RNA sequence: GGAAGUCGGCAAAAUAGAUGCGUAAGUUCGCAAGAAGCAUUGGCUCUGAGGGCAAUUGCCAACUCAGAACUGCUUACGGCGGGGAAUCCAACUGUAUAAUU
RNA sequence: AACCAUGACACCCAUGAAUUGGGGA
RNA sequence: CAGAUACAGAAACACGGGAGCAGUUCGCAUGUCAUGCAUGGGCGUCCGUGAAUUUUACUGUGACCAAAAAGAUGCGACCAAAGCAGUUUGCCGACUUGAAUUACAAAGCAUGGGAUAACGAAGCAUCAGCCC
RNA sequence: GAUCUGGUUGAUUCUGCCAGUAGUCAUAUGCUUGUUUCAAGGACUUAGCCAUGCAUGCCUCAGAAUCACUGCGCAGGAAUCUGCGCAUGGCUCAUUACAUCAGACGUAAUCUGCCGCCAAAAUUUUGCGCAUUACUGGAUAACUUGGCGAAACGCCAAGCUAAUACAUGAACCAAUCGGACGCUCUCUUUGGGACGUCCAGCGAAUGAAUGAAACCAACGCCUCCGGAGGCAGUAACACUCAGACGUGUUGACUCAAUUCAUUCCGUGCGAAAGCCGAGCUGCUCGGCGUCUACUGACGAACAACUGCCCUAUCAGCCAGUGAUGGCCGUGUAGUGGACUGCCAUGGCGUUGACGGGAGCGGGGGAUUAGGGUUCGAUUCCGGAGAGGGAGCCUGAGAAAUAGCUACCACUUCUACGGAGGGCAGCAGGCGCGCAAAUUGCCCAAUGUCGAAAAAAUACGAUGAGGCAGCGAAAAGAAAUAGAGCCGACCGUGUGGUUGUUUUCAAUGGGGGAUACUCAAACCCAUUCAAUAUCGAGUAACAAUUGGAGGACAAGUCUGGUGCCAGCACCCGCGGUAAUUCCAGCUCCAAAAGCGUAUAUUAAUGCUGUUGCUGUUAAAGGGUUCGUAG
C-alpha cells in the first residue's frame, strides 16, 4: 500500500541523477513488474528529450498522443516492459523496447509492418468455465483459443492492431533465445541443452554465436525463433554479442583518437 | 479484543516472551455461534475483504444425500443424537460438523417407490416406466440395515457442513460398516 | 536430512542435525546442533539412530513443520 | 468513637469445618507450620470415572470424587484455632505444698 | 618451602668413568 | 565382426495423449449424404515399470545477488573535494557514453579424489557357479 | 611507514607499568579570524511540559444548479449532495535476544480497491384494454420560516426540489446441450418417432462420477417380398452436426474443469431506466461511466534454514489456569495448542537452557603491513510509537491519534448549568543540562492525491519537497605582496645575502551595472568602455595560538622573586648567579588557525589464531583415577 518511490530505491537503468530531486514516479500496477520496466514519463522526458519538466509530459500524455499497444495511454506511470511497441503518430517514429547487450533497456526504431507484431511468452495454461483453454502471457494478456500444442515455455507471435495469433514457436535445442534476467540479460545464443532438477530451477546451457558458452536459469530465456535469420522482429546493434573488457577499452581509446 | 497471535504463549524452552508492539487487527478472533435447533435465524458477519458469513442460529432442515443411489432430498431434522467433542453439546441441541442426527425419511420413501416401484401412486404408471423398474430392479439390491430404517420412518444421518460458517445443515446417510459403528455405539 | 533422536510421541519423532561452524578469527571450527520435530506416518518405522529425509509442509502443530519420506 | 478504662486488655468480643493455592526469619535439618494470607461452599436437573458373575451379550452391588446448565440468599441449628515482632528463665515429656503458692 | 619452587604423552640429540636389577657370550 | 573380461550414471520391459505428418542411419489409390479441401534397418527422443542404484568438508569454473558508500574504466566541471556527462574550427545536425567489480556464514548445478569425517563389519554372523 | 622515546641503580643487564606521540563527518570549552566552494546542526539529559499560526483535499467537452449571485437566452459559477483519497509522506528510538533484522527460501494454507488483458444469451416488463413495447417511484440536502443555548467543530421543528444517493423492473427478436414424466398419438414386434408438461445462466453449499498410460445371448456388417450366411472392413453417437474435444495443469494435487441430484430468499449478479460530441419526432457514428464473474501485476499477512554483545557471587526450565504431541470440533481470509472437550506423557538444557545487564536491525563509518579493535539515535531498507495503558466503527486495507469511548497524571474558558486540550510534523517558548539555528519565501523542480493536460468570458491543494537567514562540526581551493635602482653593510672569495631612497608595473579585499541568475531575492561567473565607466606604499587593507633543561625543534641573553609566589601531563625547577616561575628581546613549530578536557583507535608481541609469559621477576593443581570435549 505504498505510494512513493525514493530516488535511491529506483532501478538503476532509469539513470536518474541522485542530485536531482528526492522522489521518482512509482509505476502503477499493470502488464509488467515494477523492477523489470520503465514508465512512460521516463521515456518521454529522459530517453527522448521531447519534454523538459514533468508537467510537459502531462501536456503530451493527457491528449493521447502516445500509444503503447495500439491504444493511446494517458497515464504517465504506465508500466512498459520488454517487447513493447511505442509509436507517436504525430512525430511518425516507432520504437520497440528490447534489452541491449549490457542488460539495459534499448529502444530500436522499427518499420510500419513490424510495429503491428509483438512476441509473447506463455507462463500458464488453464481451463475456463465451460471448456475454454486460455493461456497467460508475460505481459499479462490472455489468449482465448491458442494452438492446442502451446505449453509453458513456448512463445507466441501476436498481431496487436487486430487481435489474433500468427504462429507458435515451441522450445527445443535448435532454437535461438535471448536472456531476459540474471546479469546475462541481452545475449543471444542457441540452446545447447536444458537440465531438469525437478522441484527446483531448471538450468539451460546456451552457446553464443562467437562460440562462447554461458548458462542461466530456464526462467530467463525468451525464445525468439528457430534460427537467427528467421526473426520476426528487429534486433539491436550488437546482436547480443559481448566481448572482452580490455578489448572494449582499447577500441574506445583508438576510436576517439582517429575521430580527433 | 480476542487475538490469535503467538505472542502470549510460552517458548518451547519454557521461557516467557517479552511483548513489544500493541495488538493488531489482522489476527482478531470472534465469539462462536453455538447453533441450536429450531426455527431459522441468521446474522450477517462482515468478514475480511468485503464478504459475509452466515452465522447460523437454530437451523431447522437441510439437504441430505444418498451416496449409494447418488441422490439427495430435502428433509427435516428431528433431534441430535450424538456428538464426539462432548456430551454437553448433545444436551443443548447444538449443531456442528459430524454430528449424528435423525431425519424423517418420508421423502426418501417417496423417491424409492418412484425410482424402483417398491413401496414400504404406484399402480398409476405408464407402461414404459412399468418396464423400466424391472431393469433397475435386476441389477440393484438393497441392504436390510436400511430397508428396516425406511419401514420405521426414521433414518440416521451425519452433518457435513459448518453451520456457524455457511449457515446451512447438509449431510449424508450412514451406510455400511460406518452405520454399524454408530448402531452399536447407541 | 538428520538422525532420529527420540520416538516417544505418537506419529511424531525428533531428529538431530549436527554441523560445524567456522569462526573467522581463529581459523577453526566447532560442533553445533539443532533439534527439529517432525511427523512420521505409520508406513515407516524408524528406530533411534537411523537417518531420515524430511520435506517441508504447512504448519501441522505448534512446532511440527516437516514430514518424513524415505527412512533409511 | 475504639483501650482514652485499669497496677495490668481482667472480663467480654474475636478466630473457627472442609477443599484448591500459598507460606518468612531461625534451626540440633527433625522442625518452625494450621506460620502468615487468598478463593470456594445453598437448591434443582444432568454427565463422566472408579467393579463382580455367568455364557461380545445379559444380570447385579458400594457411595466417593470431578464437571455443566438453571435458579436463590435476610450470609441464617449444633460443633469448631485469634494472629504477629521481641526480652528474661527452665533444654524437652513428667512430678509437686489434699484445704490460699 | 605437599619443592626439582620445573604439568602429562611422543621424537632427535657429543663424550668418559661409576652404580642398582634382569639377560647373552 | 560378434562374444568375454572389466566398466557403465546404466541395463531389460513397455507408452501412438511419445520425436509442430511416429526423428536420424543403412501421386495413382482409400473415402465421398463430407471444407473428405484428408490422409496419399542400428542409434539417438519421450514417458512410465522392474534389476541396479553413496553421502559430506576442501578446491576450479559458471549460475543468484537495490542503491548510496568502497575500489576503480572514460571525459582539464579553470584545478580539487565533486558529477555522469559531454565533443564538433559549424547549423534545422553527427558521435554518443554512462564499463567492469566485491559479498561473514549458509544456500544451488555441475570437475577431480590427494589430506580429511559420516555410515557398515568383528568375519563359522559365510556357504549358493554359468549355459543348454 | 611493518619506527619508537623519558622515570627503579654508585654504575650494569632485565621484567614491568606510569608518562610522552598521531588520528577521530567526536563532543564540549578558550584565544584568534580577509575571500570563495561544499556542508552537519535539542539523539546523549527529561519518549520532560507546551502560548499562537500552518501542515490533505480534489471539477473535466463529458453525477446533480430557478443562489432574491455576476457578466451581455448564453456564459462564469458561491453552497451542498454524490464518487475517490486522507492506512502515503514527515518525526523519534521508549520498548525489544527462537523478538526484530540480514542472506536464502515458501503460501498445494490465504485475502487483495485503484491498474493491465478479458468475459456476459437466467429474469413475462411498460402503456391500451386483447392488439403494442423502457418517457419507473418515493424521499433527502443545499435554501427560508421560526428558533434554543454564555460559550462550544453545539442543536431543534416546519415548508420546497435533484441523482452516477436509494428502490423497483424490462417480454421483444435472440442460439447449443441434457434429465423426469404422460398409463396422451403413430409404426413394427424405452421398439422407434412426434406431441404435451416440469427443470436445465455466472457464483455458493452438500453428496456421486471423470480428472490414465504404461462357446453362447444381444447388438454392427457382408453376402446371396421374405429367408438364410458368418466375419473383409469398421474412432464413436438411432437422422437435422457421416471429427461440434476419446487428450487441463503441475516436480506433485481432495486443485482447474465437465455431467447429475437436492438447494441459495438477502447475507450476491445492469442494458446505471446515464453523461457528452457529432452526423443527419426518427435514425447512424464516436469519446466516456458503472454492477457481477475470472487471473496477472502493486501489495498484505503468516511459516520460518543459517548468523548476531557481557554475565555461573544465574543450573535446572515447562503442566491447576497449555507445557510437548494425538482425535473429531470451533474461530480466522487461511494453517496452527490460536481456542473448547477428551487422550497420552512429553518438550528444552554445560554445544550454556532459565534468569540478569547494556542495547532498535542492517546497508555502513574510524583506525589500518596482515590478522584485528571499535562505533552505527541519524538521510536508503525493515520494525515500532504518538503523555501513560485498553477497546472499537468505517473502509479492499487501521485495532488509525491533526478518528471515536472510558479510566490515571497534569491542564484552559465559564454566566458555576457546562464545554474542551495531546508539537517524538513545521517554525517557537520553559526546564534540563558541558552541550545544539528563523515564530522566513515558494509550489519553479522532484513526487502523491484527485472528478484534474495547458489556454482563455475561467490560476487545484501540498512546512512532503525546494530556496535563502544563523553556523570555524567537518571537508575542498586559496590573499597578507613581485621586480629592480643608490649608500651602508654581513659573512665568504666576488659571487645569494642582510637596510636607505626610490620608481614601476600588476592584482584582488572594498563599489557599481547594459546586466546575468532567480518562481522572486541572494551568492557565484562576467566588466571598469564597445563614442562613452572607481580605487594600497610607514600596502594603519598591520596573523595568531602555543613553546625554547630532557623526551622534542628552539637562548649557557637581561631584569624581579627568594622552598614564597608559581611552573611541572612524567623526570623535576624555586632556600640570593633560577638554562624551567613573572616579564623584555631573539628564536622554533604550523598557520586561519591553534591550545585545553573527556571518550576511543594505532602505538601494545601490555590479551598473543598469525603471535606472549609461568626454575629465581606475577603465574604448573599435593598425587592418582575419570566423563563430556
Ligand atoms: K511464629
Ligand atoms: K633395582
Ligand atoms: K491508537
Ligand atoms: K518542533
Ligand atoms: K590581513
Ligand atoms: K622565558
Ligand atoms: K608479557
Ligand atoms: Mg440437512
Ligand atoms: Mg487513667
Ligand atoms: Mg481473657
Ligand atoms: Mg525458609
Ligand atoms: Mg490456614
Ligand atoms: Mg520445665
Ligand atoms: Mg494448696
Ligand atoms: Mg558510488
Ligand atoms: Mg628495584
Ligand atoms: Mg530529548
Ligand atoms: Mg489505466
Ligand atoms: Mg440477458
Ligand atoms: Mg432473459
Ligand atoms: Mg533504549
Ligand atoms: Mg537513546
Ligand atoms: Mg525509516
Ligand atoms: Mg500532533
Ligand atoms: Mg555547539
Ligand atoms: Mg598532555
Ligand atoms: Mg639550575
Ligand atoms: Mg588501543
Ligand atoms: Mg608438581
Ligand atoms: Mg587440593
Ligand atoms: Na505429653
Ligand atoms: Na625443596
Ligand atoms: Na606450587
Ligand atoms: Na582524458
Ligand atoms: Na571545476
Ligand atoms: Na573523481
Ligand atoms: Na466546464
Ligand atoms: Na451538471
Ligand atoms: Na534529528
Ligand atoms: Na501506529
Ligand atoms: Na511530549
Ligand atoms: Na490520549
Ligand atoms: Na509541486
Ligand atoms: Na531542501
Ligand atoms: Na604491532
Ligand atoms: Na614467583
Amino acid at each position: 500500500a505504498k505510494k512513493h518511490l525514493k530516488r535511491l530505491y529506483a532501478p538503476k537503468d532509469w539513470m536518474l541523477s541522485k542530485l536531482t530531486g528526492v522522489f521518482a514516479p512509482r509505476p502503477r500496477a499493470g502488464p509488467h513488474k515494477l523492477r523489470e520496466c520503465l514508465s512512460l514519463l521516463i521515456i518521454i522526458r529522459n530517453r527522448l528529450k521531447y519534454a523538459l519538466n514533468a508537467l510537459e509530459a502531462q501536456m503530451i500524455l493527457r491528449q493521447g498522443l502516445v500509444c503503447v499497444d495500439g491504444k493511446p495511454r494517458k497515464d504517465g506511470k504506465y508500466p512498459a516492459g520488454f517487447m513493447d511497441v511505442v509509436e507517436i503518430p504525430k512525430t511518425g517514429d516507432r520504437f520497440r523496447i528490447l534489452y541491449d547487450v549490457k542488460g539495459r533497456f534499448a529502444l530500436v526504431r522499427v518499420s510500419e509492418a513490424e510495429s503491428s507484431i509483438k512476441m509473447m511468452k506463455v507462463v500458464n495454461v488453464y481451463t475456463g468455465t465451460g471448456r475454454i483453454p486460455v493461456a497467460v502471457t508475460h505481459d499479462g494478456h490472455r489468449i482465448r483459443y491458442p494452438d492446442p500444442r502451446t505449453s509453458r515455455g513456448d512463445t507466441l507471435v501476436y498481431d496487436v492492431k487486430e487481435k489474433k495469433v500468427l504462429d507458435l514457436i515451441k522450445i527445443g535445442n535448435g532454437k535461438v533465445v535471448m536472456v531476459t534476467g540474471g546479469a546475462n540479460r541481452g545475449r543471444i545464443g542457441e540452446i545447447v541443452s536444458i537440465e531438469r532438477h525437478p522441484g527446483a530451477f531448471d538450468i539451460a546451457r546456451l552457446k553464443d554465436a562467437s562460440g562462447h558458452e554461458f548458462a542461466t536459469r530456464a526462467t530467463n530465456i525468451f525464445v525468439i525463433g528457430k534460427d537467427m535469420s528467421s526473426v520476426p522482429v528487429t534486433l539491436p546493434k550488437q546482436q547480443g554479442l559481448r566481448i572482452n573488457v580490455i578489448q572494449e577499452r582499447e577500441e574506445k581509446l583508438i576510436a576517439a583518437e582517429t575521430r580527433r | 479484543g480476542i487475538v490469535r497471535s503467538r505472542l502470549h504463549k510460552r517458548k518451547i524452552t519454557g521461557g516467557k516472551t517479552k511483548i513489544h508492539r500493541k495488538r493488531m487487527k489482522a489476527e482478531l478472533g470472534r465469539l462462536p455461534a453455538n447453533t441450536k435447533l429450531g426455527p431459522r435465524r441468521v446474522s450477517p458477519v462482515r468478514a475480511r475483504g468485503g464478504n459475509f458469513k452466515l452465522r447460523g442460529l437454530r437451523l431447522d432442515t437441510g439437504n441430505f444425500a444418498w451416496g449409494t443411489e447418488a441422490s439427495a432430498q430435502r428433509a427435516r431434522i428431528l433431534d441430535v443424537v450424538y456428538n464426539a467433542t462432548s456430551n454437553e453439546l448433545v444436551r443443548t441441541k447444538t449443531l456442528v460438523k459430524n454430528c449424528i442426527v435423525v431425519v424423517d425419511a418420508a421423502p426418501f420413501r417417496l423417491w424409492y417407490a418412484k425410482h424402483y416401484g417398491i413401496d414400504l401412486d404406484v399402480k398409476k404408471a405408464s407402461s414404459k416406466l412399468k418396464r423400466k423398474w424391472e431393469y433397475r430392479r435386476k441389477h440393484h439390491k438393497i441392504e436390510k440395515a436400511l430397508a428396516d430404517q425406511l419401514r420405521e420412518g426414521r433414518l440416521l444421518a451425519r452433518i457435513t457442513s459448518r453451520p456457524g460458517q455457511t449457515g446451512r445443515a447438509d449431510g449424508a446417510l450412514l451406510e455400511g460398516a460406518e452405520l454399524q459403528f454408530y448402531l452399536k455405539k447407541l | 536430512r538428520g538422525v532420529v533422536h527420540s520416538t516417544k510421541m505418537r506419529r511424531s519423532i525428533v531428529i538431530r542435525r549436527n554441523y560445524l561452524h567456522f569462526i573467522r578469527k581463529y581459523q577453526r571450527y566447532q560442533k553445533r546442533h539443532r533439534n527439529i520435530t517432525v511427523h512420521c506416518s505409520p508406513c515407516f518405522d524408524p528406530k533411534p539412530g537411523d537417518e531420515v529425509v524430511v520435506g517441508q509442509c504447512r504448519p501441522l502443530s505448534k512446532t511440527i513443520r516437516y514430514n518424513v519420506l524415505q527412512v533409511v
